[PDB]
């Protein structure tokens, strides 16, 4: 249902959350075409404990991966 | 157990918890109205049938 | 231009998070 980052429940914007057995992603569900979890294409709400199917994972945040001037 | 893919093509298995969060994103209410009350929808469900 | 505006502020959380 949702991706646990540091405390906080991440749901898809659009798409589902599937995994290949390794790794996690975000897909639109008509079509498989994996996206790297993201902030941008996942939106956080609620805890990370209210929900049952959380399963721990990293939520990547492009907005500092190299930016950090 | 689909949902609604079985009526377009062959049916794609999928959690009846997402099917009810995508059928709730559906109808203008975001999916975590659904998954932070599951229970409640699904007692609710039990006791209309 | 439009009918009905109320004066308030609205965030931008990208500046707390880039102080560098
Ligand atoms: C799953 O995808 C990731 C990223 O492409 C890749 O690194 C990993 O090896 C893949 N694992 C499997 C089981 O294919
Ligand atoms: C799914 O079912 C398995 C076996 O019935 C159970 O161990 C697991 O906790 C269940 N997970 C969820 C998300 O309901
Ligand atoms: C996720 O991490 C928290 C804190 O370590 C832990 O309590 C919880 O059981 C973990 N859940 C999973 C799905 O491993
Ligand atoms: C609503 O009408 C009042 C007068 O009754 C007016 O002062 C106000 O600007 C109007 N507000 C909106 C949202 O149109
Ligand atoms: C908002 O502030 C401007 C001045 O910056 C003022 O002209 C305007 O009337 C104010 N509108 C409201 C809703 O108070």
């Amino acid at each position: 249902p949702a991706i646990c980052h540091d405390g906080k429940a991440h749901f898809p914007r659009e798409g589902v959350f599937v995994s290949n057995g390794t790794h996690w992603f975000v897909t639109q569900r008509n079509f498989y075409e994996p996206q790297i979890i993201t902030t941008d294409n996942t939106f956080v709400s609620g805890n990370c404990d209210v929900v049952i199917g959380i399963v721990n994972n990293t939520v990547y945040d492009p907005l500092q991966p190299e930016l950090d001037s | 157990t689909s949902g609604w893919t079985f009526g377009a093509g062959a049916a794609l298995q999928i959690p009846f918890a997402m099917q009810m969060a995508y059928r709730f994103n559906g109808i203008g209410v975001t999916q975590n109205v659904l998954y932070e009350n599951q229970k409640l929808i699904a007692n609710q469900f039990n006791s209309a049938i």
